[PDB]
């Protein structure tokens, strides 16, 4: 467990890992706005 | 001879029209299953429709032309 | 009201399939 | 007689030509009404 | 068919008691034989002595006997060999060993009461599969 | 309007596709939980 | 519901920079 | 005349009961108190003449001949036969679950 | 040049030629059935209808020969059993000699028909150009098929000039050639009943001779001459290969599950058969039926033919094989000698034991048996160190009535273990494992070889007709497409290949 001081944060903690997952996708969101030019 | 797909699904109109459809499908859907006519209609048991209380041998039908009672009879079997 | 082959194509597919995604969401939730 | 399966044939065959025959009815008005320039 | 209680009713000792599990207490005696003890008895057998399964009739003939609530907890606070005659703990997981077998550390009476009744339960459930390794998977 | 162009196709698409993920997301948490998950 | 609001706010925040940048005729 | 001893061997009380002298240790966990302790002195001090001799085994406690003489009636003695006790196939004879 | 795969087609615009052509294919295959003939009656041994016919020694011919009515031979025997039968000149030997002699006059006439090609018949009277009409050609075949097919029903099949075909009972017990009648009600459509057969080409017959009538006197629409271009000879290939192959299906078909014309003492039995123990059931109740008028176990068993007792053994059934197990039934298990007689297992209790049967699936089987509720009572185990059922444990006995070994009984576990593997092949019989070198593998009967051989070439010939349905369709795109790019691009044409839209 994280010290109890930051419990409060468990739920944000768990989803962090993912973000770098999102850089990638975000990378075709950005293209498919300037589309894919 | 015909629009494009990308002019239709980039349009109010096809969005408003979809925004009521596709939930109501899908709401449709969900229902099926959650009010469980979805077993009723396809015959498929739900978990406590298996087996009857003690019994482990599975209800395999054994006679072709018997088979829809063969199948009745293992429904009433469940108590 | 004016129907095309493509459109009649689409729906067959896109309607059945919702109404079935939406059963297999349901079925997500249920316990033995 | 007629048993249970001659039956069951008379409804099935009925039913292929009634799925025919309403499919045939269908694109013969369809052609019918949309019909090629030339 | 469905879990009842005549299903959750199991002995609470050698003489004649027993006791109704609630399936509350069931699930969490399957959560905690699966963290402390499947890696080992996985299905109702023993991996590291196949010798020795973990079937009703067969706890019934251990020493002293382990096919009721109370066998079953004693032996994971003392375990001894299938004749009562030597205590395993060291090398068998028990509270007396929850220094060297730390999934044991916070196990409390009603942990190991609903470990048993797992233990006694699956049997009525699974039949022959459970103690019957991969011939009945 | 029929009028195609009025939301943009990026807008669509990065939606779209995020509802795919939720659906199959869901699918997925459901290979651990109720019917299938092996408890 | 913790775990999916911050799954849907870290996630839509992505969009939410694209989607501005557009708006507002930005170095995208 | 080529026999198979093992399946020969079935037909003898071997096949009815367990045989002090060739059956396989494990045997023993099917009656209350004889394994792992009585299990062990009675194959490490095989063969015996007939059953009731398992009752002479050197250093046995007084409590272990009791449990011994209630189970007289499960054990039963026949020849050795070298393809039950060799390989030390009497300690694990390849049978797990 | 032509590439080695067109060879043929020089034939394409020369009746005559390709009449030579045929008339060798039909030389060739008359005499492989005369060759083939003479090869079976060099080696078939006609000394044992009951466990030793022909489906058992690999007989493909002997089997279509004996179906209309050539049961005997020239040197006095028949495939019934008799002897002294004088069959006159339709024996076994003088059908192959008239396929023989049929081959050479074939063979003499395409000589003549491919020198002399050119004959004024095969040119057009207007154009002077070779040309077959082939419409009316199909109506003078058609009524000539119409007139054979109804004679055929009408006089050989009912022997009102003909010897009729072969019939049995239910069990294939005692099968010989026989008039048949017509059915004419709706069992003449079940496929195993005999009169169905001729009430078929009585019918069928009339209907081509009118059908043949119609199209020798009716031109094709036009409509239709288009559609299927009839002046392509290549059309009628094309259609004549797909009834071919609906053909070459049916016979598999029927000589799988069996009918009327494929009989169980010519082809064998079938899988299916064994699969519902179909012989078994009659050999229970027969011997019920004695038990039940007073016989003891001995009488009730030594009653039953020991025919009856062969088919209810798997070494018969046709889906035992093997692709590469090559040559006659007998060539495995062995030429069969004798019923051993029904073996009765019992454990020491004195409780009946029944073996479980190997289904047809399985290569190799256990050996387990149960009492008569299924529950089991002995096996054969593999680990012998926790064995509980091991026949030695269970003291299992069998004891045999009628054959060879009736009322002799067994106790020594070997032997009773021996019969017992046996028995999961049903009835146990005594073979003769030496005279060809047997080698105790199974192999299909004829049914099977059959059944193989017209189901692949069915499916060759699917692809035959795509193919040549296909070359006629496209025969001017067949070189290559045109040397537009609006024909084949969207929205050129409302309707596609239509240039006048
Ligand atoms: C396509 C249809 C068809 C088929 C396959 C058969 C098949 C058969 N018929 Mg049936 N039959 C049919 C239609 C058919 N019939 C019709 C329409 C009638 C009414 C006319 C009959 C009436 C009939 C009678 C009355 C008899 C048969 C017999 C037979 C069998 C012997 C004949 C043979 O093998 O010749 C094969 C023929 C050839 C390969 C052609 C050879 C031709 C050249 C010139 C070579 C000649 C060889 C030889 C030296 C000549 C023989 C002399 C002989 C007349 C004594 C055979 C199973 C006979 C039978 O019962 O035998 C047991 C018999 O007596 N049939
Ligand atoms: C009273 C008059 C009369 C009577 C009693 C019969 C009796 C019979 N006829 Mg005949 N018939 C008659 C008049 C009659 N016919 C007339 C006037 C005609 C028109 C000329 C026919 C044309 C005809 C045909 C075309 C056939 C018969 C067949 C039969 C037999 C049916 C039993 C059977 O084994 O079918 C077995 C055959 C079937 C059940 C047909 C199967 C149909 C398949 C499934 C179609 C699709 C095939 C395709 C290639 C795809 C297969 C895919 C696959 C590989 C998975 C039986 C002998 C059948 C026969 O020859 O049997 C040996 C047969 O095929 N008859
Ligand atoms: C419909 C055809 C047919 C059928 C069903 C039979 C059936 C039978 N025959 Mg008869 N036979 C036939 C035609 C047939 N024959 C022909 C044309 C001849 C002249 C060669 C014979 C000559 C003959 C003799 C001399 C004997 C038989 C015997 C037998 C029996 C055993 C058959 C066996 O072992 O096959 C075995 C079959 C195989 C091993 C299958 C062969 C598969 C081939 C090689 C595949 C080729 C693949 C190909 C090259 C791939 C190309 C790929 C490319 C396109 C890319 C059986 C009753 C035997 C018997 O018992 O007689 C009493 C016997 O001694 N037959
Ligand atoms: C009645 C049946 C029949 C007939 C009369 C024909 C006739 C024809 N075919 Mg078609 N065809 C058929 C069925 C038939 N085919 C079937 C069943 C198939 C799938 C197997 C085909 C697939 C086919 C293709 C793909 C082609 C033809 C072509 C041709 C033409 C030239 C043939 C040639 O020169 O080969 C010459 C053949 C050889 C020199 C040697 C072939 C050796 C084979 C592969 C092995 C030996 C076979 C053995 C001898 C025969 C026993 C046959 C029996 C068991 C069936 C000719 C019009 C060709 C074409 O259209 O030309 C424009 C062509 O390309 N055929
Ligand atoms: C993959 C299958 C297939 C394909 C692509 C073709 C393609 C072709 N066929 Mg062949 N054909 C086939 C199978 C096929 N055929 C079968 C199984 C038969 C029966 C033996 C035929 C008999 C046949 C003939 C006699 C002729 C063709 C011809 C043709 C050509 C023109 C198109 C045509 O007539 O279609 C035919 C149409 C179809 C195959 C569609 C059939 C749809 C049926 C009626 C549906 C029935 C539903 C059924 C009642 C449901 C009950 C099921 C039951 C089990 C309960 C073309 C090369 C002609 C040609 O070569 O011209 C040069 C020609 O003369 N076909
Ligand atoms: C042609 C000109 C020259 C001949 C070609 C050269 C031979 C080529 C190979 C022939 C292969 C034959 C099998 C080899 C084994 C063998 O000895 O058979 C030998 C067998 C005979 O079998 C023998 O029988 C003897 C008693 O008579 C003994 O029992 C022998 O032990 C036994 O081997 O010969 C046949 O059975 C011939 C006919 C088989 C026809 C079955 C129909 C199956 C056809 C479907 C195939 C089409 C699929 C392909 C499409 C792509
Ligand atoms: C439950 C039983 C099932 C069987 C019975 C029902 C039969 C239905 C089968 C018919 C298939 C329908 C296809 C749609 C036809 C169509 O939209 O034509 C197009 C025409 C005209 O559109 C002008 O535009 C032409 C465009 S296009 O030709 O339609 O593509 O339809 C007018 O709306
Ligand atoms: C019972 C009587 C039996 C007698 C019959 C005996 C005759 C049988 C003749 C068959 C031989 C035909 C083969 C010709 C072969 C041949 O000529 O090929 C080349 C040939 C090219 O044809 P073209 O149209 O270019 O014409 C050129 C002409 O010169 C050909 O005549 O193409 C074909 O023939 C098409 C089908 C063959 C494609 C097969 C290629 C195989 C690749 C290798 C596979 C093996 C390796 C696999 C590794 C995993
Ligand atoms: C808390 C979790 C555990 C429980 C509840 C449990 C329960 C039991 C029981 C009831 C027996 C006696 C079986 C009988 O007499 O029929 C036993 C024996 C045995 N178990 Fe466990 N056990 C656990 C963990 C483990 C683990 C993790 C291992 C592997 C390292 C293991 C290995 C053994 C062995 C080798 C025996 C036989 C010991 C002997 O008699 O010599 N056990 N267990
Ligand atoms: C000339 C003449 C003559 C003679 C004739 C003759 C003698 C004939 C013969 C003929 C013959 C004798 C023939 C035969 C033929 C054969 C064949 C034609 C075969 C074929 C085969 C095949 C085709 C096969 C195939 C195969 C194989 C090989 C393997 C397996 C698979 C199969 C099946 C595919 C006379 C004197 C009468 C008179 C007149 C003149
Ligand atoms: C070239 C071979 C000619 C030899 C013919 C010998 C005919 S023999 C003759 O044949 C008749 C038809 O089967 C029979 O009815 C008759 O009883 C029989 O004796
Ligand atoms: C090419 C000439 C060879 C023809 C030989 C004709 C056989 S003729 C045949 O002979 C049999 C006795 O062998 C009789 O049973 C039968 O009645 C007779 O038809
Ligand atoms: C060998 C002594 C016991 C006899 C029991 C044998 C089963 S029966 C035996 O089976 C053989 C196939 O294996 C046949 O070839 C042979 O004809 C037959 O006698
Ligand atoms: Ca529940
Ligand atoms: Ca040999
Ligand atoms: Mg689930």
């Amino acid at each position: 467990k994280l010290p109890e001081a930051y419990a409060i944060f468990d739920p944000l903690v768990d989803v962090l890992p993912v973000i770098p997952v999102l850089f990638l996708a975000l990378a075709f969101v950005w293209q498919a706005a300037v589309g894919f030019r | 001879g015909e629009r494009p797909f990308s002019d239709i699904i980039t349009s109010v109109r096809y969005w408003v029209i979809h925004s009521i459809t596709i939930p109501a499908l899908f709401i449709a859907g969900w229902l099926f299953v959650s009010t469980g006519l979805a077993y009723d209609v396809f015959g498929t048991p739900r978990p406590d429709s298996y087996y009857a209380q003690e019994q482990r041998s599975i209800p395999l039908v054994t006679d072709r032309f018997e088979a829809k009672q063969q199948v009745e009879t293992f429904l009433e079997q469940l108590k | 009201p004016i129907f095309t082959v493509r459109w009649v194509a689409v729906h067959t597919l896109a309607v059945p399939t919702i109404f079935f995604l939406g059963a297999i969401a349901a079925m997500q939730f249920i316990q033995r | 007689t007629i048993t249970p399966s001659l039956k069951g044939f008379f409804i099935g065959l009925l039913s292929g030509a009634v799925v025919l025959g309403l499919t045939f009815a269908v694109l013969i008005a369809i052609s019918q009404i949309d019909k090629v320039q030339r | 068919a469905e879990l009842t209680p005549e299903v959750l009713t199991v002995p609470l000792n050698s003489e004649g008691k027993t006791i109704t599990l609630t399936e509350k207490q069931y699930l969490e005696g399957k959560r905690l034989f699966q963290y402390a003890c499947a890696s080992c008895h996985v299905g109702g057998i023993t991996k590291t002595n196949p010798s020795l399964d973990l079937r009703t009739e067969t706890l019934a003939l251990a020493t002293p006997p382990r096919d009721n609530i109370e066998g079953l907890v004693d032996y994971m606070k003392n375990p001894t060999t299938y004749d009562g005659e030597q205590e395993i703990a060291e090398v068998h997981p028990s509270l007396r060993s929850a220094d060297i077998f730390p999934k044991m550390r916070n196990l409390t009476e009603k942990d190991l009461v609903a470990i048993a009744g797992h233990i006694l339960v699956e049997p009525k459930i699974l039949g022959d599969k459970w103690g019957g390794g991969k011939v009945y998977y | 309007m029929s009028e195609g162009g009025r939301i943009p196709l990026w807008i669509v698409a990065t939606v779209a596709g995020m509802g795919v993920i939720v659906i199959v997301g869901l699918f997925f948490y459901g290979a651990y939980a109720g019917l299938g998950s092996s408890l | 519901i913790a775990q999916l609001t911050m799954i849907a706010m870290i996630g839509i925040a992505g969009p939410m920079i694209i989607f501005l940048l557009a708006v507002r005729r930005g170095n995208l | 005349e080529l026999v198979n001893v093992v399946d020969e061997k079935l037909g003898t009380a071997y096949g009815e009961k367990i045989d002090l002298n060739n059956t396989n240790i494990a045997a023993f966990i099917q009656y209350r108190g004889l394994y792992p302790t009585l299990a062990k002195l009675i194959v490490k001090n095989a063969p015996y003449e007939s059953v009731e001799d398992v009752l002479n085994i050197p250093g046995l406690t007084e409590r272990q001949k009791q449990i011994l003489r209630e189970n007289l009636e499960h054990f039963t003695v026949t020849e050795v036969e070298t393809a039950l006790v060799e390989g030390g196939d009497r300690y694990n004879n390849g049978l797990y679950k | 040049g032509l590439p080695w795969y067109r060879v043929h087609t020089v034939l394409i615009n020369d009746p005559g030629r390709l009449i030579a052509a045929h008339l060798m294919h039909t030389a060739l295959v008359a005499g492989w059935a005369g060759s083939m003939a003479l090869y079976e009656l060099a080696t078939f041994d006609p000394s044992d209808p009951v466990l030793n016919p022909m489906w058992r020694q690999g007989m493909f011919v002997l089997p279509f020969m004996a179906r209309l009515g050539v049961t005997g031979s020239w040197s006095g025997w028949s495939i019934t059993g008799e002897t002294g039968i004088d069959p006159g000149f339709w024996s076994f030997e003088g059908v192959a000699l008239a396929h023989i002699v049929l081959s050479g006059l074939l063979f003499l006439a395409a000589c003549w028909h491919w020198v002399y090609w050119d004959l004024e018949l095969f040119r057009d009277p207007r154009t002077g150009e070779p040309a077959l009409d082939l419409p009316k050609m199909f109506g003078i075949h058609l009524f000539l098929a119409g007139l054979l097919c109804f004679g055929f029903g009408a006089f050989h099949l009912t022997g009102l000039f003909g010897p009729g075909m072969w019939v049995s009972d239910p069990y294939g017990l005692t099968g010989s050639v026989q008039p048949v009648a017509p059915e004419w009600g709706p069992d003449g459509f079940n496929p195993y009943n005999p009169g169905g057969v001729v009430a078929h080409h009585i019918a069928a017959g009339i209907v081509g001779i009118i059908a043949g009538l119609f199209h020798i006197l009716v031109r094709p629409p036009q409509r239709l001459y288009k559609a299927l271009r009839m002046g392509n000879i290549e059309t009628v290939l094309s259609s004549s290969i797909a009834a071919v192959f609906f053909a070459a299906f049916v016979v598999a078909g029927t000589m799988w599950y069996g009918s009327a014309t494929t009989p169980i003492e010519l082809f064998g039995p079938t899988r299916y058969q064994w699969d519902s123990s179909y012989f078994q059931q009659e050999i229970n109740r027969r011997v019920q039926a004695s038990l039940a008028s007073g016989a003891t176990l001995e009488e009730a068993w030594s009653a039953i033919p020991e025919k009856l007792a062969f088919y209810d053994y798997i070494g018969n059934n046709p889906a035992k094989g093997g692709l590469f197990r090559t040559g006659p039934m007998n060539k495995g298990d062995g030429i069969a000698q004798a019923w051993k007689g029904h073996a009765v297992f019992r454990n020491k209790e004195g409780e009946e034991l029944f073996v479980r049967r190997m289904p047809a699936f399985f290569e190799s089987f256990p050996v387990i048996l149960t009492d008569k509720n299924g529950v089991v009572k002995a096996d054969i185990p593999f680990r012998r160190a926790e064995s509980k059922y091991s026949f030695e444990q269970q003291g299992v006995t069998v004891s045999f009535y009628g054959g060879e070994l009736n009322g002799q009984t067994f106790t020594d576990p070997p032997t009773v273990k021996s019969y017992a593997r046996k028995a999961i092949f049903g009835e146990i019989f005594e073979f003769d494992t030496e005279t060809l070198n047997s080698d105790g593998i199974f192999r299909t009967s004829p049914r099977g070889w059959f059944t193989f051989a017209h189901a692949v070439f069915a499916l060759l010939f699917f692809f035959g007709h795509i193919w040549h349905g296909a070359r006629t369709l496209f025969r001017d795109v067949f070189s290559g497409i045109d040397p537009s790019p609006e024909q084949v691009e969207w929205g050129f044409y409302q309707k596609v290949g239509d240039v006048t839209t």
